[PDB]
């Protein structure tokens, strides 16, 4: 079932021009010819990718979108009993006296 | 993946027919014929080349399987496919 | 079809220790059971009846397809396997270094110097080629797709280029 | 201040003043001081440098003001420089109709956000306001058509006060 | 407000540098992945202080800064909801990003384009915050087909494999067909309440929300690939295993529970739609841990896992539990990107081999790997204070004493019990029992990029869960007195799955030979859904376009009853006019009948 | 290329079905032409419906992913045989017993959440309690209108 | 063993078809003469496929065949016969008529409830 003596040569021929080929492609020491400490790394992308851009952040936020109505609405405070106004001074009551089941 | 060589595939392609309790591991040789030589018949060449495939970890159809009829066969199907070239 | 009867007891062989394989798992088990099969096959290993023995061929292959593991273990880089074709995006063909800018090779002279006398020698052998495969071939075409090797010394087999320049299975 | 409180009210803001109970340090409160040192304050310097430039350069601008014409009802039929000029007023007021729905609804949406887990009852106002002005900008405006006009919704008009005059006689 | 405001938007501008950089070519390509990697860690400290501040207080606020169009009455603007959802969801995303980025700078440092592949992952991830954030539905449909189109181009990363560009078309298809509800619910909502905003949606609440909840539900299906759309996640395999990290644990397929979970408020007063998706989710989290049970790649068991935890969580949105289906969105997130991870460092110490038939005998040869599973396996199975036990343990307790559909409550307890076994056979076959891979032994676990990656995602799936949950604040009722069958239903039904499932591993190793059962079959053809659908489908539609539309329509009968009829007829008359004879008898013999007539029938002389 | 080897009409004659089969690279007894249904083939080859992951994958094709070899005829519905569409391979388990088998399941799985929606699994609980005639004014009841009162005792 | 019930879309397999076996010298006679085609046109194609000085496109008859049958040579091959025009009128008029009562309907049920007042379009403003 084995290869017919022609076939083996060819198979032989082929091989010796593919592993040329192949040899070939290895690049030779002086290709390709090219034409002509954490902190401080961590310190400088903190600075123009945290800070910079959070200055302008705070800048269009603060004098151009805050500026127009209902731009930013928050939730108001959640308001408890007992808890002081801060706007006002004005002292929530606290709540009524519970059972004091346990 | 480390790279193949041509000692290199040739070493673990004997290394498994030592391992084979049909063959004879000191009458082995790359150049001994399956059949002529070792006197196997095909359902155990057909094991060989499974048992290659598993060395391996890649497939070799049965159209090209059932010519590899020596070790040293075995050996070149191998580095032509992997692109082996020393 | 095309193949002989040996080819198709080998084949289905080779498939059932597969798919045997793939239910067992565990490698001595595998073994006990392959064994076992392999004891099957050598049972009818002198049936000189064709006749009796194309039986048994189409009784084992209507055993295989019932026993057949609906999901078999593909070597990954097979076809169906979940490796296959998965590098073709990065083989390219060697012509395409033909257009690179002058900038681009002269980044590597020495790799462009070696290419053309590839291609120089593709020139010079493919006459000869041509002409091989014409005295050789029968009237009214080939039948087979085997191709001859080369008959002198300085001939290269004909037909060669795309076998020996194909791209590496892991180009990048 | 910048807008006008009437037109977009905000209720007044109620702060519960801090009432820590533990003696951990909060980082919230450092944080906002490194923001205002680190942050706020470079920001607050370039503006101010920013608004005296301006301040030296003071120029206006205007709202322009529209004299109002003849509407299409006074308009003789076919006579189409009085209908031209009804007819754009109507297509202005159209859209001044169109940001008034607009208004009323920022408010509505404003309130759901604002008044949090409670807007189902303390957003009643804003809701009863959106649903009375989109009932008449149905009434005025709804399925006039692509190629709308003074006149189409002159005549979607009639036919509504038609409407409420004959139930009205049925009373 | 400034420093709330302000540093939810930095976080979001920051990961887009990159992004800027990388096609304004003013980077430096050198070592481009650990920028993009160092972006994202950034990225994830600028999105804790917000949060902080609303775990501190529960401030929330939304941010409209750019007026981008106005249509008449319908004002969109650009808009971010910085919400409860988004203030927990930002800093777990970025946080199992960042490990998936850094073990990706590992598994991809041979890809020749690896910068275009960290690339593609970023925009992975900002199209899914942008779909977090979005306050209005057309923001939000910006998101929800940007994760669906970075899926496409990430499956299909191989792009010179057909397998790869088929899972990856196909998940275009199933996606864009759960978008027709997506659409269907933005009609519905313009045309009835005259916004995309979700504040007027919910203030206005509409009553008969059936049909814009049905069209949510159908793109919930598609996106988080319930029954009936889901063969594309388990195919969505195909991409390299960082992809699957991402696309499994955060990005796409979580999107489709986020939709339904904004819109909570609709969905908790319609009881007909939280049947429909108890159902749906139940079938979902059932068949896909069926099909799990007998999965010998790697990745496609995971894959299965996903389907089968993502049915959990459309279940738990079923019972009107929304904010435990959110829970097990974030405790899902670590655990399962580990998971998938651990599967990375295996399938490439095995030189990509997937079938963990041709694995074993790693428990002890990949320590550190094997830890990572154990804990992964552990946390998914709701081991008590593991990540994953204070959502999954919560949900299931609170669907049993819930008024449920009997048959969803059975199919969910069951699928939990799948969840174990097959937890069990990834364990047994993987790492336990004797090597099974190739002779040629380079088992290296040793990377510290790979080190670092999981060791961060190992400590989340131990503490993540429980530091969550203490922090959150309460939204709800928990249910807490019960049965003591019903309190331990979730932990008892995983312990008998893992004794059962230890004894059907056990069976394999004895020298028996069984033929398969129909129901083994059915598991590990998926139901035969691929198979039967992803030919029939295909086959008739595309046959009728070839067929029908073009040839006999196009080609046949709309040329023949006009061009083609009418040219023939001219063609005729043609002939009939010019065939003369030329003889001056005929002609003038026909000029007595023209007068003739023109007077008897025609009376032109009166 | 020219008339005489672009596709034509349905052949008539066995010497028509020659040139035809010529014309296409195939045997005159391999070559058999759609029937003449006045659906427009002509006397393109019908071949067998086969889908191209059908070929074998292991011969060197002339177009690989497409498993096609320059100049063999190509199938009439070759786009939607392609290996990204549609597959007609081989499965383990017959067609229609996958059908009966995805059928039931399914079917069966509807049939059980309808039998599980008209009898619900409870606990044995009264209705949960709200104060101040069940929040009458926090739902967004009128404040003008004075509510039915509801009033919850004790147990 | 069940036997193998193929379908359309459920090839049979090759080694359960009895076609493959019982073969005789009329049948590889056959596949002898099919393979001889094949490597007629495959050294045809070699051989411009391998030339050095070849750069272009090798032009496939058999692919120029496929697109100018599936287009060009459809027309004057048809016929209009009882299969055509009753696939004709079914496909191409039969949808457009289905989808006329569906809409037409639809739409007239909506215009009543509108005018009756029964429609609700309380917040109905954009159309
Ligand atoms: C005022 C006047 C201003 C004029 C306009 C200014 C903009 C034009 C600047 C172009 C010049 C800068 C430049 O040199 O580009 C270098 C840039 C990178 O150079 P390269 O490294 O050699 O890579 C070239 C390959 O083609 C690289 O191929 P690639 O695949 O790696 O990436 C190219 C990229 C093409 O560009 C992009 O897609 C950018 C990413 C989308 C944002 O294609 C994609 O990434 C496909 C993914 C699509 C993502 C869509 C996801 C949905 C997001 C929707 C949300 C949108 C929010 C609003 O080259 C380009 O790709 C040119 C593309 C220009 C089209 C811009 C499309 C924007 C969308
Ligand atoms: C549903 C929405 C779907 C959206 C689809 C479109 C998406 C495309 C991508 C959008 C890109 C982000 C755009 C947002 C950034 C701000 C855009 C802008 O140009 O701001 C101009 C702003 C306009 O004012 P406004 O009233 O909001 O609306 C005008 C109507 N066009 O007026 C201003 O605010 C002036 C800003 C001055 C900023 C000063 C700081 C600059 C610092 C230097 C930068 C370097
Ligand atoms: C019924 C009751 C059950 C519930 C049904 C719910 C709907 C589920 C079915 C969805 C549509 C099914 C078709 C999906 C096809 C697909 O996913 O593409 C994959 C297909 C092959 O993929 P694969 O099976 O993985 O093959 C591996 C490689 N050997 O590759 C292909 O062949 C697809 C590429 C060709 C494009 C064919 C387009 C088919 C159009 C039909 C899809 C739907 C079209 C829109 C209409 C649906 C919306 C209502
Ligand atoms: C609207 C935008 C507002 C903000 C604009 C701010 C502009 C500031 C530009 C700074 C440089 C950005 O572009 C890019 O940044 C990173 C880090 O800084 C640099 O990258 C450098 O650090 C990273 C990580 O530390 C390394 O991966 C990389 O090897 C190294 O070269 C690139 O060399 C530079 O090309
Ligand atoms: C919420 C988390 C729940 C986690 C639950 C974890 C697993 C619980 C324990 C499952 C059963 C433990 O395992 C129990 O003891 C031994 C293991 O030594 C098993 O014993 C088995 O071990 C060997 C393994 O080589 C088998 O070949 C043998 O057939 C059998 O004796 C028992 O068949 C099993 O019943
Ligand atoms: C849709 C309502 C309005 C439609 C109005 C259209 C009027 C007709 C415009 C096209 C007239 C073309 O007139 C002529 O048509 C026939 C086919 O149709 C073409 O002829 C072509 O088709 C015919 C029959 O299919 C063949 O016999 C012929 O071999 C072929 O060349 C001519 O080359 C063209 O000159
Ligand atoms: C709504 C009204 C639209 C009016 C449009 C204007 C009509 C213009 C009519 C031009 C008619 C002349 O066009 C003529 O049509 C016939 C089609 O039968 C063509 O004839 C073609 O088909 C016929 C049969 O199919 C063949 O016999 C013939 O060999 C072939 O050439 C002529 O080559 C072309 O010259
Ligand atoms: C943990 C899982 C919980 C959910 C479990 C859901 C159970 C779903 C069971 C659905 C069963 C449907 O599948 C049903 O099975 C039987 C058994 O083959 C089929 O039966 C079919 O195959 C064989 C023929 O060889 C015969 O039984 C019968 O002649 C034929 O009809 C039915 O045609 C099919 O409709
Ligand atoms: C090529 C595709 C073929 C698909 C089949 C298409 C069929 C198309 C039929 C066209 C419409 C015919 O039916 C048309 O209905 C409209 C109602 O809107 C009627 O309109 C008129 O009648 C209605 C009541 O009937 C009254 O309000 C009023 O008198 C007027 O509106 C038209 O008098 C009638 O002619």
């Amino acid at each position: 079932s084995g290869y017919t003596p022609e076939e083996k040569l060819r198979l032989q021929q082929l091989r010796e021009l593919r592993r040329r080929w192949l040899k070939d492609q290895e690049l030779s020491p002086r290709e390709p010819v090219l034409p002509p400490y954490k902190t401080y790394r961590h310190s400088i992308f903190a600075f123009t990718h945290v800070l910079i851009p959070v200055w302008i952040i705070h800048y269009y936020l603060k004098y151009h979108v805050t500026t127009k109505p209902y731009t930013i609405v928050e939730k108001k405070p959640r308001i408890f009993p007992g808890d002081t106004i801060l706007e006002t001074g004005e002292v929530i009551p606290p709540m009524k006296e519970f059972p004091d089941q346990h | 993946a480390p790279p193949l060589t041509l000692e290199g595939i040739k070493d673990r392609v004997l290394y498994v027919l030592k391992l084979y309790d049909k063959i004879d591991p000191e009458k082995l040789s790359v150049n001994s014929h399956f059949m002529k030589d070792l006197g196997l018949d095909s359902l155990d060449q057909v094991e060989i080349i499974m048992a290659m495939e598993d060395e391996f970890g890649f497939e070799i159809p049965d159209i090209d399987a059932e010519k590899l009829m020596c070790p040293q066969e075995i050996v070149d199907y191998i580095a032509d496919k992997k692109d082996v070239y020393e | 079809a095309y193949l002989t009867h040996q080819q198709k007891v080998l084949r289905l062989y080779k498939r059932a220790l597969r798919h045997l394989e793939s239910w067992c798992i565990h490698r001595d088990k595998y073994r006990y059971f392959a064994c076992l099969l392999r004891a099957r096959f050598d049972e009818h290993k002198n049936e000189k009846d064709m006749v009796k023995a194309t039986q048994l061929l189409r009784e084992a292959e209507e055993e295989f397809w019932h026993g057949q593991h609906p999901q078999p273990y593909i070597f990954p880089e097979s076809p169906g396997g979940t490796s296959y074709e998965r590098y073709e995006c990065y083989k390219v063909p060697e012509w395409c270094l033909d257009d690179w800018h002058p900038s681009e090779k002269a980044m590597y002279p020495d790799y462009f110097a070696k290419r053309e006398q590839w291609k120089k020698l593709r020139r010079e052998s493919w006459e000869r080629e041509v002409k091989q495969l014409q005295e050789e071939t029968p009237v009214g075409g080939p039948r087979t797709e085997a191709l001859p090797p080369a008959r002198k010394q300085g001939d290269l087999p004909p037909l060669w280029w795309h076998i020996v320049t194909r791209p590496r299975e892991r180009p990048m | 201040d910048s807008w006008d409180k009437d037109v977009y009210p905000e209720p007044p803001r109620r702060t519960p003043a801090p009432s820590p109970q533990t003696s951990l340090p909060n980082p919230i409160t450092y944080l906002t001081k490194a923001f205002d040192l680190l942050v706020d304050r470079p920001v607050t310097l370039v503006r101010e440098f920013i608004e005296r430039q301006h301040a030296k350069n003071k120029y206006y601008y205007y709202h322009r003001e529209f004299r109002r014409v003849p509407d299409i009802t006074e308009c003789q039929e076919k006579d189409v420089l009085c209908m031209f000029e009804a007819e754009m007023q109507w297509r202005r007021d159209y859209k001044v109709d169109q940001e008034i729905v607009n208004i009323i609804q920022e408010r509505l949406k404003a309130c759901q956000q604002r008044e949090g887990e409670s807007h189902r009852q303390n957003c009643a106002k804003e809701l009863e306001q959106f649903t009375q002005v989109v009932k008449a900008y149905q009434d005025r405006y709804h399925d006039l058509g692509a190629h709308y006009s003074a006149r189409k919704c002159l005549a979607k008009q009639k036919q509504r006060m038609l409407a409420e005059r004959k139930a009205a006689k049925e009373a | 407000m400034n420093m709330f405001s302000s540093l939810s938007l930095v976080t979001l501008l920051l990961l887009t540098m990159p992004i800027m950089m990388m096609s304004f070519n003013t980077y430096k390509p050198s070592n481009y992945p650990l920028y993009v990697k160092t972006a994202i860690s950034y990225a994830f400290i600028t999105s804790m202080i917000p949060t902080m501040m609303f775990i501190h207080s529960g401030q929330e606020l939304i941010i409209s800064n750019w007026h981008w169009l106005t249509i008449q009455t319908l004002k969109l603007s650009l808009s971010f909801k910085m919400d409860y959802f988004s203030m927990m969801f930002i800093p777990v995303a970025l946080f199992v990003t960042w490990s998936i980025m850094e073990f990706s700078m590992w598994y991809m440092y041979s890809d020749p384009n690896i910068n275009k592949f960290f690339k593609y992952l970023l925009l992975f991830l900002i199209t899914m915050l942008i779909l977090v954030t979005a306050n209005n539905l057309f923001q939000l449909f910006i998101g929800w087909e940007g994760v669906g189109i970075m899926s496409f181009l990430l499956i299909g990363w191989w792009y010179g494999r057909a397998d790869a560009n088929t899972a990856a078309l196909q998940a275009i298809l199933y996606n864009r067909i759960g978008d027709i509800g997506f659409i269907l619910a933005m009609a519905w909502f313009l045309t009835n309440l005259n916004t995309w905003d979700l504040q007027q949606i919910f203030m206005l609440n509409p009553s008969d929300s059936n049909m814009p909840l049905i069209g949510l539900a159908l793109a919930a299906t598609g996106k988080s690939a319930q029954f009936g759309l889901h063969p594309w996640l388990p195919s969505a395999m195909e991409g390299p295993t960082p992809v699957s990290a991402l696309l499994h644990s955060s990005t796409m397929v979580v999107a489709g529970i986020f939709l339904l979970i904004r819109f909570y408020p609709l969905t908790e007063n319609n009881k007909y739609i939280q049947s429909i998706t108890l159902c749906l989710g139940a079938i979902t989290t059932l068949f896909t841990a069926m099909c799990a049970l007998t999965q010998n790649d790697i990745k496609k068991i995971i894959a299965f896992s996903t389907s089968s935890q993502l049915g959990l969580m459309m279940v738990t949105i079923g019972i009107n539990q929304p904010y435990l289906a959110f829970l097990h969105i974030c405790t899902h997130a670590f655990f399962k990107a580990m998971l998938f991870m651990c599967s990375g460092s295996i399938i490439h110490s095995l030189n990509d081999e997937q079938d963990i038939r041709k694995m074993g005998g790693l428990f002890k040869a990949m320590p550190f790997t094997t830890t990572a599973l154990i804990v992964g396996s552990l946390a998914l199975t709701g081991m008590p204070f593991l990540t994953g036990f204070y959502s999954k343990d919560l949900i299931i307790e609170a669907a049993n004493t819930s008024y449920t559909n009997a048959w969803a409550l059975l199919m969910t307890l069951i699928a939990t019990s799948f969840t174990a076994i097959y937890s069990t056979r990834i364990i047994f076959f993987a790492l336990l029992g004797q090597p099974r891979f190739p002779t040629l032994v380079n088992i290296n676990e040793n990377n510290p990029l790979l080190i670092n990656s999981i060791k961060r995602l190992l400590i989340g799936s131990l503490f993540a869960g429980y530091i969550i949950s203490n922090n959150i604040p309460p939204t709800t009722i928990p249910q807490m007195t019960m049965p003591y069958y019903l309190k331990t239903t979730a932990l008892i039904v995983t312990i008998l799955g893992f004794i059962l499932a230890l004894e059907i591993s056990n069976m394999t190793k004895n020298l028996k030979y069984h033929y398969p059962s129909n129901a083994f079959k059915f598991s590990t053809l998926l139901g035969y859904f691929p198979t039967i659908m992803h030919r029939l489908a295909p086959y008739m539609n595309l046959s009728m376009s070839q067929k029908s539309a073009s040839s006999l329509l196009d080609l046949i009968w709309l040329e023949a009853i006009l061009p083609k009829t009418i040219s023939l007829a001219q063609m005729k008359a043609s002939t009939l006019v010019t065939n003369q004879k030329g003889l001056i008898k005929l002609y003038f013999l026909s000029f007595l009948i023209t007068i003739l007539i023109s007077m008897i029938l025609f009376n032109f002389h009166e | 290329i020219t008339k005489d080897m672009l596709p034509g009409p349905y052949p008539k004659t066995p010497e028509e079905r020659a040139a035809a089969a010529k014309k296409y690279n195939m045997r005159v007894e391999d070559y058999e032409p759609y029937p003449d249904d006045g659906t427009g083939y002509g006397d393109y080859p019908k071949l067998p419906d086969r889908s191209q992951q059908e070929r074998d994958p292991w011969y060197d094709w002339d177009h690989p992913d497409l498993r096609l070899n320059w100049g063999e005829p190509m199938h009439w519905d070759l786009d939607m045989y392609i290996r990204n569409r549609v597959d007609t391979s081989p499965t383990p388990v017959n067609w229609n017993l996958m059908c009966k088998h995805l059928f039931g399941f399914v079917a069966f799985m509807l049939f059980m959440f309808w039998v599980g929606e008209t009898y619900p699994a409870y606990q044995p609980v009264g209705p949960k309690q709200y104060p101040y005639n069940n929040l009458y004014l926090e739902r967004g009841g009128d404040p003008n209108k004075e509510p039915e009162p509801v009033v919850h005792y004790e147990i | 063993f069940p036997k193998y019930e193929a379908s359309r879309l459920s090839s049979l397999p090759t080694t359960l078809d009895p076609a493959e076996y019982d073969i005789s010298s009329e049948t590889r006679k056959a596949q002898a003469e099919r393979l001889a085609i094949r490597s007629r046109l495959k050294r045809e194609y070699q051989l411009q496929y391998y030339d050095p000085s070849r750069r272009g496109v090798i032009e496939d008859p058999a692919l120029v065949r496929w697109t100018y049958a599936r287009s060009a040579n459809i027309y004057p091959n048809f016929r209009p016969n009882t299969k055509t025009s009753l696939l004709g009128a079914l496909f191409g008029i039969g949808p457009l008529v289905f989808w006329y009562y569906v809409f037409k309907t639809d739409r007239d049920r909506k215009e009543k409830l509108i005018q009756e007042g029964k429609l609700d379009r309380t917040f109905n403003i954009s159309y």
